[PDB]
């Protein structure tokens, strides 16, 4: 309906709750967190805003299980469009993070 | 009304220059632009002209006269560069800053190619600096960036140094300002570029840290986010780490978005010289700033 | 002995600490190796020699392309094993700063090889992206005047 606003907050609202571990975690991104809503430029954040984000990651995403990360892989080559390794995709967000916050700054 | 138009004679210099000026005081400045465009004079009638006019091409003429500064550039060897800027200077007092703003570019473009014509170094300062105050005062600071940068045989460094200075410290200027330097600067960061050259990034980088004083949240984003854009990212970090140290009267939780910012850009470098920032002197690792949040 | 408790423990510190403005620091871990032996100085010196060649090239300003050369070579080597002790990695950047800076300011020889020589020896974050913005202006420049 491109109430892409909207869009984004429900989509927050249901990661919030705990009872996600890291691999119901892995599917949303790479579906529609990054793909659709942070390589497109449109939104003005600041420094604590991308603070927030910093701490959403850091907790609760990343593979710990050794079978998580391969699958993940090869699931990532079959369809392109994020970063092949995750610590290459841990540059990239940054990256678009810090667009979006330079923008409001200047 | 009566004289200047019945009486126009066409390409005859006598009623070319009253015309001219005639028009000008009524306040047709794009009238007045239109007579120059039918002949650069300097060339078209040569420096040749009357003896009344003459007095005012020397200074043997003690009145009134704003125009008598015009006359002057016809003695000058750079002549075709100096009569647009007297022009410029023209349309600027009688407050017509459109029309200053065209004779000036064309003064310019004249000045440049006057470069094989003996023309004066301190000609060239006060003229071009000219250009920038009209791109300032319509707020067209796009053109003010390009004409300072690639003019740097037309200036000196330090003019250039006040220029920057006075946009940059001046609050009714440094938003409006910043803006339009900084998305230049990010079009190009993704070129695998720098938009500005060296030269010009510490110029403006201690412009930005005389406001620093007493540290201040707004002072350091400001030198922040200049060092975000020219992809100076690992120091960017380093003038966020000093917000934190810098003041002991900030909130636990302004402090934990500090460190998150600075721990995030050192842990997406993964080198052996790029996982620390350093404070004065002092090597300060990512694990003591992990740690440093941990304590909070 | 005393060679490896400020290479192999903490860098120096007339080289971290000091201050760039008049380098008044870096020029007594200079004059305190004329305190020491050079009766027998190519016995002791291959951590502290690296330090003097460093030295006498941008105190007392020895630009000579044949000593810029050796000292490159030798630092590539020597970067290559304590870029990961603590410290002394911090002050090499330094150094890296210093010498390219040192280039420009004697006259720039612009030759091909002398390029080389910037990049081989290591940049920092600022550096690297610095050159490629720079390079786009200075060719603008040019084309300028008519």
């Amino acid at each position: 309906r491109e109430d892409w606003g909207q869009a984004l907050r429900l989509l927050l609202l249901l990661i919030e709750f705990p009872y996600l571990p890291k691999h119901y975690l892995v599917l949303l991104v790479a579906k529609f967190l990054y793909p659709i809503f942070l390589l497109d430029d449109k939104k003005l954040m600041d420094e604590d805003s991308v603070a927030t984000v910093i701490e959403v990651i850091e907790t609760k995403w990343d593979d710990a299980d050794e079978k998580s990360s391969n699958l993940y892989e090869t699931i990532i080559e079959a369809d392109k469009s994020l970063p092949s390794s995750m610590a290459t995709l841990l540059k990239n967000l940054r990256k678009k993070l810090n667009f979006k916050l330079c923008q409001a700054f200047m | 009304e009566n004289v200047e138009c019945p009486f126009y004679l066409r390409h005859n210099e006598v009623q070319e220059f009253m015309f001219a000026m005639t028009l000008f005081s009524c306040g047709n400045f794009d009238q007045s632009y239109e007579i120059f465009q039918l002949h650069d004079y300097p060339e078209a009638i040569n420096d040749k002209l009357p003896t009344f006019l003459e007095d005012l091409k020397s200074e043997n003429y003690h009145g009134d006269s704003i125009w008598k500064d015009l006359l002057c550039t016809f003695t000058v060897p750079y002549r075709h560069s100096a009569f647009y800027y007297q022009l410029s200077l023209l349309f600027d007092r009688n407050n017509s800053q459109e029309f200053a703003l065209k004779c000036i570019s064309k003064s310019a473009e004249y000045s440049l190619k006057e470069i094989q014509i003996e023309e004066l170094q301190d000609f060239k300062e006060k003229q071009h600096i000219h250009y920038l105050n009209l791109l300032i005062h319509f707020r067209m600071f796009e053109e003010v960036l390009d004409v300072l940068r690639l003019g740097h045989e037309c200036l000196s460094d330090t003019v250039r140094t006040n220029f920057l200075q006075l946009l940059l410290q001046e609050d009714i200027y440094s938003r409006d300002f910043f803006s339009t330097l900084l998305r230049l600067c990010n079009a190009h960061s993704d070129n695998g570029e720098l938009y500005l050259r060296t030269v010009d990034i510490k110029i403006v980088d201690s412009i930005l840290s005389q406001n620093l004083r007493s540290g201040d949240w707004e002072c350091f984003k400001k030198l922040y986010c200049f060092r975000m854009l020219n992809k100076s990212e690992r120091a960017a970090a380093e003038v966020l780490y000093q917000y934190i140290l810098m003041q002991a009267d900030l909130d636990v939780i302004r402090k934990r978005k500090c460190y998150l910012m600075v721990i995030n850009v050192l842990s997406s470098f993964d080198s052996a010289y790029d996982q620390w920032i350093l404070n004065g002197s002092k090597v300060v690792t990512l694990t003591d700033l992990r740690d440093e949040l941990r304590g909070l | 002995l005393a060679e490896m408790a400020i290479v192999t423990s903490l860098g120096p510190r007339l080289l971290l600490s000091n201050n760039p403005v008049q380098n008044n620091e870096l020029k007594t871990l200079r004059e305190i190796l004329n305190e020491f032996p050079d009766s027998e100085r190519d016995k002791w010196s291959v951590s502290i020699n690296v330090f003097e060649v460093y030295l006498k090239l941008v105190l007392d300003n020895v630009e000579t392309q044949e000593t810029i050369d050796s000292l490159i070579s030798g630092m590539k080597i020597f970067y290559d094993q304590y870029k990961h002790c603590r410290e002394v990695a911090a002050c090499c950047n330094v150094m890296s700063q210093e010498i390219v800076s040192k280039i420009l300011e004697k006259n720039n020889p612009s030759i091909g090889d002398s390029k080389a020589k910037l990049l081989e020896l290591p940049l920092g974050q600022p550096e690297k992206a610095y050159l490629r913005g720079e390079f786009a202006q200075d060719l603008m420049k040019c084309t300028y005047k008519i």
